[PDB]
């Protein structure tokens, strides 16, 4: 049908930096 | 059908110019081959062949060899990337001569462009340089602690400008609204020797400190009125326009 | 026994007018 | 090195605007505020706001 | 029956306007891999050839190759898309000769849509520059600090002005209602160098802050009534028109 090292751990802590990505405008 | 057009070195580097309603002529000499170089960073999408088996194709990124490897290579190549769609009439030249290596495809809109903003970039260059027809106010006098004292002071009607000598170091500049307190406004420093800091405004009353040394300057030609920026910039030269449309 | 203080009210006595020259963007 | 001194501001530019709307802490919201000079570019040639 | 025309640089490209209630006729010879142009961002759904071994079909998104594989292949097309049904009469030409590289299409409804368009945008920017059949009033007051006064102030029955010169701070302005309590009301800048604060209301007194300095504006001749704002913008000559139908 069909188909189909590290030592002085806490000044280098405090040291540490953060870094901001810059932003570009629209 | 456009026809390549050799250099002046060799025969075998040849430019062409882009045409969205035309096809190009590539005659395909045995033995070579041909280099085809698409835009910097053109994106290919894909290709198509008139015979996969009378050339051999390979790509890296925006670059395409093709060479004959069979008897009577006269097909078609329609090679699409993102921005346009290429057409070429392989056809296989058979007495081995005016063999092409190198394909150019130079863009009349794109560097129609690029000769614009060198120009344009020029101008303006020179424009800022100029400057030219401006007045200039010296109707100021100082308050309190001299050894922070600049040795000139002034305005452009835009900008304030403070001069320091050589040996003394550049104090924070502060503005003063009309009840007395301070606040901050923006500095950049100017200068052959780094010697004068400008703020961006003209007001009656500037505060100089440094540590516990405070210095006051006032601004005794001061303008109300001021000249209006409608260029957009800092200099009545240049205007500033909007690239990004939309 | 106290209360958020409010900004200042200015004073209502040397009233003057605002326009002292037309406006050039009035096109007059 | 920075690209273009033009077009490009820096980091601790000081933006001075003026707030619009009284801010009451009281439950977390939204703040407003406008400019009030026109901040340019850290070549101090150009308007950016 | 529609044919596509040769284009004015080289035979082999060649444009038509798709039609729904008539065929394309597609006259390919063998060797050539002739690209139709599907219009952008339309979705394939299902073809289906005559001969389905005659061609060779590659889709990549809206890319369509057509090329012989067999001797006397003269076939038809019925791709179903997104909106419409292309009908293509496929027909091998045996000499080898005035072969189409690709099918490009002109869609009239499309057309019809941009041109209107461009003129109504053009007109009703028109419209807003060249403004006409207003009037103005100009009887403002103001009580206060004249430190931060504006050097002008005036009225259109519908927006509300304020111009301060070059060397001035841009203050907020606050809307008052009778009783004396202060509320806000939404601000625009126009002008060529901004200077010219515009709310959208029209009111007998403002107030004006910068910190904590204070000054009222006080409008002498306010107007219960007004101009109705009938054409729904802020110009008396443009409409607002409903896109959404529904």
């Amino acid at each position: 049908l069909t188909a189909g090292g590290g030592g002085g751990g806490e000044l280098a802590e405090k040291l540490q930096p953060m870094r901001l990505s810059g932003s570009s405008a629209g | 059908l456009d026809v390549p057009s050799s250099s002046r070195y060799d025969h075998r580097i040849r430019y062409v110019t882009y045409n969205p309603a035309d096809v190009v002529q590539v005659d395909t000499v045995l033995g070579v081959a041909t280099h085809i170089m698409l835009e910097e960073g053109e994106q290919y999408l894909t290709h198509a062949f008139g015979d996969s088996e009378a050339y051999a194709f390979a790509r890296k990124g925006r670059h395409i060899f093709i060479k004959p490897q069979a008897e009577l290579a006269n097909t078609n190549l329609i090679v699409v990337t993102d921005r346009r769609s290429y057409k070429f009439r392989l056809q296989m030249r058979n007495d081995r001569n005016g063999a092409m290596y190198e394909l150019a495809f130079r863009y009349p809109d794109t560097q129609a462009r690029q000769t614009r903003e060198a120009n344009a970039r020029a101008a303006v260059e020179a424009a800022f340089e100029q400057r030219v027809g401006a007045y200039y106010n010296l109707k100021y006098m100082m308050s309190g602690d001299k050894d922070i004292a600049p040795v000139n002071a002034w305005d452009d009607g835009r900008f304030t400008y403070f001069k320091f000598s050589a040996n003394a170091d550049l104090p924070s500049i502060y503005f003063v609204d009309a009840e007395g307190n301070e606040s901050l406004v923006p500095r950049t420093t100017v200068g052959s020797s780094n010697n004068i800091i400008a703020v961006h405004k003209v007001n009656p009353k500037w505060m100089i400190r440094l540590g516990n040394r405070a210095l006051a300057i006032f601004n005794e030609a001061y303008d109300p009125n001021g000249v209006p920026n409608d260029t957009g910039t800092a200099s009545p030269a240049v205007r500033r326009v909007n690239k990004g449309g939309n | 026994c106290a209360s958020a203080p409010k900004p200042k009210q200015p004073s209502d006595f040397n009233r003057e007018p605002v326009n002292k020259t037309v406006p050039v963007e009035i096109q007059r | 090195r920075l690209g273009n001194r033009d077009m490009l501001i820096t980091q601790g530019t000081q933006l001075d605007c003026v707030l619009e709307t009284r801010l009451v802490t009281t439950q977390p919201g939204m703040t407003t505020c406008h400019l009030t000079r026109d901040v340019y570019s850290t070549s101090g040639r150009v308007v950016l706001l």
